């Protein structure tokens, strides 16, 4: 379907968009006490894999799944909350602020770099077709 | 034919006892040019199909080569016809 | 006609590229409609189908000749939106650019074939 | 399967409830 | 012998396309952490050689092989990510973004130059075919 | 060979 | 029958 | 003997 | 030799070391 460069750069754009979405969702839920069921929000992470279609030669980036972080959930002593345990510590998400802003900046700069790569390739693509005519 | 196979064995006997052309060359050139053009067209259709491994560079270069070969054949035909017309114009 | 058989493949590819271009632009235009599903066509299968009818018989002059008169596949969503819109900007922008490039390539190939058929005749 | 593939089935509606039903 | 220019410039175009593809693959995976085998993505680069058989004076260019770039793997301290080291040293690819962008630009420019060579050569072949006429 | 060109159709068929 | 685009349809609201 | 074109062979290489 | 001229002998391999 897609040309190889198109597929690689578009996969890069989609992967960076997914990472930015995960960062934004984490930054929104930084102060959430409960979900829809009664469990604390867990910071999400996105794992980049190389989609090496040929044997070890090249390939874009794919995202296998969005994993839930395994870090000590923040404990805040609020015994009056219905979600407090026997000891009374309500669970707040493990979303760090600085890491998510850094992730947003990095995802934006990778997105823009891949955009520039596509823009650069495009002129050569259109100029290839003048070879025959 | 049965008589045709008789003639084949007769020509084999002739070879036993005994012990390419301009039209052929023109036919060979036409076949070569047509085969090149068909190869370029088939590769172009394969690329348009979406099958992996076919690069646009090769498609475009092969189309270029096929066009050049067609033009060469056209020029050869033009001259050849001109020479034939010149010969037939000779007064005997 | 034999002339149609030579140019059938490229004409059908060009028409299919134009139709898919229209579909992709419709996906772009309806990006903000809540509940809109992103639709697309499988180019190779439809090209097979088109490449792979009976004009009614006209007995006299008054008799009127016969009057003439693709399948859309849903795109697999990547991110779940809240309004039900599954159109992704990046994927369809890349597909749109690719379809434009392939339409130009088909135009180039068809023009080259017609120009060759022409210089064969010119003289 | 892969995000960006072609399927003959529309995706299920995207519901996001606020409370568990 | 203007026909050999077709082969020379076509080989050059293919080699530059491969180089641009490899550079784009490296750029799109600068942020990757995992491969299909779990190994970290290693930045790769093509090798250019003169496409000359023994006894041939000058030819085009050919891609001999794709080799892993020689650079230290970028160590990141994240001993919370499921992929980690003994001391929590996540290994990230050694992609130098500036180098890849410059490589992409250079490949595009060389590609366009070869296209111009092919165009003018075809024009000359046509004019030669119009020698006496 | 091992590396497909940038201007080639997706290796993934 | 698509509804309002953008802000209103991208906010969590109880069904009615 | 050719080599890697572009960035790798135009940056100051290590001594050995 | 004048740059852009033609000579029958190849140019020597050039190197840019970091420390002498």
């Amino acid at each position: 379907a897609l040309l190889n460069i198109f597929d690689i750069a578009g996969s890069a754009l989609a992967a960076q968009s997914k990472r930015l979405n995960v960062a934004a969702s984490n930054l929104a839920n930084a102060d959430s006490v409960t979900g829809p069921d009664g469990q604390p929000y867990r910071a999400k992470q996105v794992v980049f894999q190389v989609d090496a279609a040929p044997g070890q030669a090249t390939g874009g980036v794919k995202v296998a799944s969005v994993i839930e972080s395994q870090a000590p959930e923040k404990l805040v002593y609020e015994p009056g909350n219905p979600l407090a345990d026997a000891n009374g510590y309500v669970k707040m998400p493990n979303v760090d602020v600085v890491g998510e802003m850094v992730n947003t900046m990095s995802a934006s700069r990778s997105y823009q770099a891949n955009i520039e790569v596509l823009n650069t390739v495009k002129s050569m693509m259109l100029k290839t077709l003048t070879l025959g005519q | 034919a049965i008589q045709g196979i008789e003639g084949v064995i007769s020509q084999l006997q002739a070879t036993a006892m005994a012990a390419v052309s301009f039209a052929g060359q023109l036919h060979a050139a036409l076949d070569r040019i047509s085969d090149r053009q068909a190869a370029a067209r088939v590769q172009a259709e394969k690329f348009t199909l979406g099958e992996p491994g076919i690069a646009l560079n090769d498609v475009m270069a092969d189309m270029q080569k096929a066009s050049v070969s067609m033009q060469m054949g056209i020029q050869v035909r033009n001259k050849l016809v001109a020479a034939y017309q010149e010969v037939m114009s000779m007064q005997v | 006609d034999r002339l149609d058989a030579a140019l059938r493949f490229q004409q059908e590819a060009l028409n299919l590229r134009a139709q898919r271009q229209e579909i992709l632009a419709a996906n772009i235009a309806n990006a903000d409609t809540p509940g809109y599903q992103a639709r697309d066509i499988d180019f190779a299968s439809e090209l097979k189908k088109v490449m792979v009818g009976v004009a009614l018989t006209l007995t006299s002059s008054h008799h009127i000749p016969a009057q003439a008169v693709v399948d859309l596949l849903y795109r697999v969503p990547d991110q779940p939106s809240l309004d039900g819109n599954t159109v992704d900007m990046d994927r369809e922008r890349t597909q749109f650019a690719d379809n434009s490039l392939k339409y130009q390539m088909g135009l180039t190939v068809l023009g080259s074939q017609l120009k060759g058929m022409m210089n064969v005749l010119q003289g | 399967g892969v995000p960006g593939a072609l399927s003959n089935q529309p995706a299920p509606p995207n519901e996001a409830p606020i409370a568990t039903p």
